[PDB]
């Protein structure tokens, strides 16, 4: 009664040793507010600065220490890369968006790159402006969403290189980000006109919309939670960063509204559906704050804050399949400096050394539930769950 | 309703969060009979030991801020919850206070006793110096906490503590009480037993003061009787003390009176400031906060102001802050902090401790 | 009302076009706490980090004219528009200044940040050396811009700049500040932390000067105490410095004091003139303009006049132009340029940038 | 029979040229009542007097007290008359030229020493290791210096100074010993803590791994006996005290550790000589005598240096007195007799003669 009942009230972050880091990485110098990093249980993808065109560095997780300045990179784009995303159903497939107005899907060899990679598997050209937003479909196989600066949302079929859907007259201004819902049937998006929109891509209709969700003129974000709610980070009229939770059946007032500080830089939320913990990392900030979203008011409970002395240029979150379960790890973040990628370990302090059943429920697996053809027809399904108990050592 | 417990070396203060004064303030002693019973309870704790002290042996479970006996420590806590506060520990959260630079082993025992012996629902351990700053309404200043066992000087700037500049002095009220007993025998009054230590302590709390100039005061007491005062013993005998009134507190500024090598409280305060960064020494000079019962001597603020000014540069403004209620500054600051709405995130649940261990209390604390 | 922002290695000057002095002048630092907070903002920028520097880790986003961290660079700009000028960047055009021979990659980031992060309506980037010539009301001359990170010599003739004759010297006020810290330890004063770097910089800006004859001044310093000055530290301590007053600025003319293989500022200026055509060297000799805060040392103009004269042919007239407001020459020239009616055609609109890209800012600029 | 005096920051090493070890090693302190006690005498009175370090950071700050220490060395420690033997002095790196002339003036006028020579401590350490090019990490009592030397000449622009040495570690060990209930506050107990540090402390190869080992078993516990017969036990404090050398944040210091200080000094040198300094890192000074410090410094610098560079940390077994032993060998050579600054040369050139005869 005195203390709010929770399991993650004492989660603390701990950076790995210097020999487990990745040094000598020329991280990109693009003003675009993206994660600049995508990590899967196999490789680590970092958007790097190229002399000409654009490239991102893909190296195996075991390739720690200093990276050779001549290490082969995925340099196929004629312009600097903006967003990268690993395929959830394929650890060796990564999609990249760039300002050359095209989306390139790559196939990474199992041992990494021995020579620079210039040819992609698919070249998806459907945008007239730079593509800075990339999001794979969580359930449907080979379905990819790309949103460019032309305020259009496109659904691709990676296997067949077809244009499944085109959503052009739904965003009147620049798009900040998009996030699929739990089953991949809807996606929410934050726009520059201070509006949060929930969109069904297959029907091309606007399910919901909140005008002036955040009153600040600074960029905002909008993501979907597992229970179907909308979590947004934004700014106020007094330029004070806030946090908001929205009920899609009632958008009149937010369920919660908490202010954090009055610093600049967009807040990038990283959400863990298994633990219902949202990690908010600000670009240029030196601290990581995590909140727990529950059904008890105020629906947004501050847990703690991991602090450091170096601002971050980017951040990547390792999925549940790549975490060390035996050490009570619930999240691993690859903090990006300007010349280094420092993994950060978020762990739950537990006295017992056995497998923790409550900390690790069934998580989404690397197997797709549906396919692109079936998803188009109107089929909906939840992600296929796997067990992390086999990963315990 | 949260409980605030401030365990000191000699005196224990307890109460409820939101109040302005501790509800239960009793000495931290355990007394055991030293005679044989001839007429048809083996230990007395707190005030009940103070009323029967003529037949008891009084032992302090804390000596110089170090727990010399944890079996007697549980008696003090049991007396606080059930006999003084008259509350159930398993119903109210408890806010505990710890000395600066408290060993982690000592903090673990306090954590383990509260959660396994008393089964408190929530517990938090706070630094005594930090709490003393809350009561004065400041976020910047150096606190000289001089209690019964040990004296600490903790500089805090803008809510940030500097552990490397924390200085410790093994000289407090108990050493002054023992010194007063030693110098009272020079006048012909002999106090030797542990029961007579409490009598001398009452003399010290009532007739002792700090002289602005020790050498000038000694000449006045050697050529006049205006500084002589009378005290009535429990048996009705009247004793008179002269220069012993200001010689006992003078040991704080001249520890050589006790055969000690360390410097006085004024120099310990100055040395702690000098260990800080140069850019923050200006604010620490003007926000020197006195805390603890050993700082309640009349004229100790004036003497500290005079002594530090002679050490600090002439351009620095020395300001000694001595609130009239500084004897309970640690507790009052604890009551204020425990009532803050932003403090509810710092509670440590019993359920969380059972599954995580003492690793979570070392974090979330300082 | 157009905004003129001059981003330097050590100081950031901001203001409104048409004024005579920058309205906002604050150090270009970002400070972060290095201790833990014990009482219930993770970074400080500008003067706020300077007042709390006793507990902060001060880092310069620009080192040797190279932006080492763009995340901290945006903090300086955000602090400029909203906290110092207290204006909306999207309602006023901004005129920016860049170092000579600025890499195109550096210029693109400055253009990209202004148009996408602050959404300024119009923007233009000007050469700092050219602007310093505008403040002096000249179209011909060589500007020796010596700021906090780097020193540049840019000869300009009849409005035409000569990029091939531009020389760069990696030696400026920050290197002099670090050298002063090194030579102050020889006198027994230890300044090591970044917070004490700013203290030594304040010493350098107040007590340092350039000697006309370095060896003669050394003899006077070793036989007299007339050149000794006293400085008051923030904590009230007074330090005395002797020959260090002119030894630190002597590194400008003798880089070998820092172990550098390059030549002094006098030879860098002379070598830059010799790289120009012979028919224009006469005008550059008589129009040497000093700029930047590192040229504010007393007697630097006379020493520079003496050194170049010994190098130049006897028939040439050497004239060193050192206006007493040369510390803000770059900003003052920017305000003058932004107010000229002929400059309104040089603005680059935000609408033009998104449809054309950084190709239009590489053109229309030099 | 020349005299070799190594003027350390906290300990003065004195002896005779040709001997393998210094005869006298006593603290370099001057004590005055809270009327003048120097060396062990100032420590024997304990708390009645206050202690002052004249060479606290390798650089002499109180020449009046420094003369007292030298008078104590010649007459009370070495038990010889300084006017009958040549004296070889040693100086810390980055010593101002005014200090060099003052030492020459004192030796020839106050002690009337017939012959005098001044040598750099860092240079003598490298020579005793059989090298002319390398970087010497001189970690003494009150100061730590990383002196890169090329062809026998120290590079002044690349010499880095760290005010973190054995004196700060001893105070840190006193602070962390109180967490076990022990109380060492007086000057007498400080010499006991220094004795504990020199016998039972060691540098752990992996600090975080070592903390887990110390908290899961009692294999790292060691027992030490106090002078009064009491026996104390120390666990993880054995490797926590010397860890402050590599993590100065343990003492609240912003400065970098000795591994980063060594690397930073190397990067301040010419690019074409950095490969030689990486392979010729020679440890020297008393604070470098912790077991396992060579392996730890090898591991830490390799993490900083490029992977293609070869890192070799040289830890001679005699490195504690390598400065003095180097001085004794050099001063005992018959061919060295011509490089002494004779008193006759002093009368002609004055104290300025030391700049051209000893560089
Ligand atoms: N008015 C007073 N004058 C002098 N000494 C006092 C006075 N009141 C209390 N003391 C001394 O203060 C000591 C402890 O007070 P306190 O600060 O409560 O210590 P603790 O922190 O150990 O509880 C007692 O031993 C007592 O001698
Ligand atoms: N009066 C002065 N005397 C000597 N140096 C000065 C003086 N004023 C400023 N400086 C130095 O000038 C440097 C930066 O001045 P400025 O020209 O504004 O540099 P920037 O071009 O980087 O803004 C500072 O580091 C400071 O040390
Ligand atoms: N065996 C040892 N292990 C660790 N530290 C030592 C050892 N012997 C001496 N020291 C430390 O070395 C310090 C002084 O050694 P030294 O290098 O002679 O100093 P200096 O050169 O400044 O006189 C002492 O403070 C002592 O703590
Ligand atoms: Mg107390
Ligand atoms: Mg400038
Ligand atoms: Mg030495």
């Amino acid at each position: 009664k005195v203390v709010r009942q929770s399991k993650f009230r004492h989660v603390f972050g701990q950076p790995v040793k210097n020999d487990q880091c990745y040094e000598d990485i020329r991280v990109s110098r693009v003003t675009w507010d993206s994660t600049f990093c995508a990590v899967n249980p196999k490789f680590l993808a970092v958007i790097v600065e190229a002399s000409g065109g654009g490239a991102f560095l893909v190296l195996p997780l075991s390739k720690t220490g200093r990276i050779d300045k001549a290490y082969p990179t995925v340099c196929g784009h004629t312009g600097p890369v903006l967003d990268i995303d690993w395929c959830p159903h394929n650890d060796e497939v990564i999609a990249s968006g760039s300002e050359d107005c095209t989306v390139m899907v790559w196939q990474i060899p199992e041992n990494g790159l021995t020579s620079p990679l210039t040819e992609p598997v698919v070249v998806l050209e459907g945008h007239t402006k730079r593509v800075g937003i990339i999001a794979w479909h969580p359930t449907a196989r080979n379905v990819l969403l790309s949103a460019g600066c032309d305020n259009v949302v496109l659904i691709w079929n990676v296997g067949t290189a077809e244009e499944l859907y085109r959503l052009d007259s739904l965003h009147p201004d620049l798009i900040y980000n998009v996030s699929w819902n739990h089953n991949g049937s809807l996606f929410c998006s934050a726009c520059k006109d201070k509006s949060v929109r929930i969109i069904d891509p297959r029907r091309g209709t606007l399910v919901a919309e909140r005008e002036k969700a955040h009153e600040g003129a600074r960029p905002m974000r909008a993501i979907f939670l597992a229970d179907g709610k909308v979590f947004t980070t934004g700014f106020s009229r007094m330029s004070e960063r806030q946090l908001a939770l929205w009920d899609p059946e009632n958008l009149e007032e937010p369920m919660a509204l908490q202010e954090l500080d009055s610093s600049n830089g967009a807040l990038l939320p990283f959400y863990d559906p298994d633990t219902s913990v949202v990690y908010v990392c600000g670009k240029g900030d030196s601290s990581i704050r995590y909140f727990e979203i529950t059904e008890e008011p105020p629906y947004i409970h501050f847990l703690n804050t991991f602090t450091s002395k170096e601002p971050q240029r980017g951040m990547g979150s390792m999925p549940k399949r790549g975490l060390e379960v035996s050490k009570c790890e619930i999240a691993r973040f690859y903090k990006l400096h300007e010349r280094k990628c420092e993994p950060i370990v978020m762990t739950v302090p537990r006295k017992s050394d056995l497998f923790q059943d409550d900390l690790y429920p069934d998580t989404a697996g690397p197997e797709a539930a549906l396919e692109a053809e079936e998803w188009v027809s109107g089929r909906d399904a939840d992600p296929i769950l796997i067990s992390l108990r086999e990963a315990y050592v | 309703a949260a409980l605030v417990v401030d365990n000191g070396s000699g005196m224990c203060k307890a109460g409820f969060a939101g109040d302005d004064a501790p509800r239960a303030v009793f000495p931290s002693i355990v007394g055991r009979p030293r005679h044989q019973g001839v007429m048809v309870k083996d230990s007395y704790v707190g005030d009940e030991a103070q009323s029967k002290r003529g037949i008891l042996t009084l032992k302090y479970p804390i000596e110089h801020g170090i727990v010399t006996n944890w079996d007697d420590m549980e008696k003090i806590w049991h007396h606080t919850f059930y006999n003084e506060l008259r509350v159930a520990p398993e119903e109210h959260p408890v806010l505990l206070t710890e000395a600066p630079l408290n060993p982690k082993a000592n903090r673990e025992k306090m954590t383990q006793i509260m959660f396994e012996t008393f089964n408190t629902p929530a517990m938090y351990v706070a630094i005594q110096a930090v709490l003393s700053l809350y009561a004065s309404g400041r976020t910047t200043g150096i606190v000289m906490d001089s209690g019964d066992g040990v004296t600490h000087t903790v500089p805090i700037y803008e809510g940030y503590a500097l552990p490397h500049a924390i200085l410790r002095l093994d000289l407090a009220g108990r050493d002054l009480t023992d010194y007063l007993m030693k110098i009272l025998t020079e006048r012909g009054y002999s106090f030797t037993t542990t029961a007579e230590r409490e009598i001398v302590r009452d003399i010290k709390e009532k007739l002792c003061y700090v002289a602005l100039d020790f050498e000038q005061e000694m000449a006045t007491a050697a050529s006049s009787s205006s500084l002589e005062k009378s005290y009535e013993l429990p048996d009705g005998q009247v004793i008179t003390i002269g220069n012993e009134r200001f010689r006992c507190p003078e040991a704080l500024f001249q520890p050589s009176f006790l055969g000690m090598e360390s410097a006085g409280i004024h120099e310990t305060t100055f040395n702690s400031i000098m260990k800080c960064d140069v850019d923050i020494r200006k604010d620490l000079y003007a926000n020197t906060v006195l805390s603890g019962g050993t700082t309640m001597y009349p004229g100790i603020a004036d003497r500290m102001q005079k002594e530090i000014t002679a050490l600090a540069p002439s351009t620095m403004k020395i300001k000694i802050i001595a609130p009239p209620e500084r004897k309970y500054s640690v507790w009052i600051g604890g009551s204020i902090l425990a009532s803050l709405s932003t403090f509810q995130q710092m509670w440590i649940s019993k359920q969380e401790y059972d599954e995580s261990g003492p690793s979570i209390v070392h974090r979330k604390c300082f």
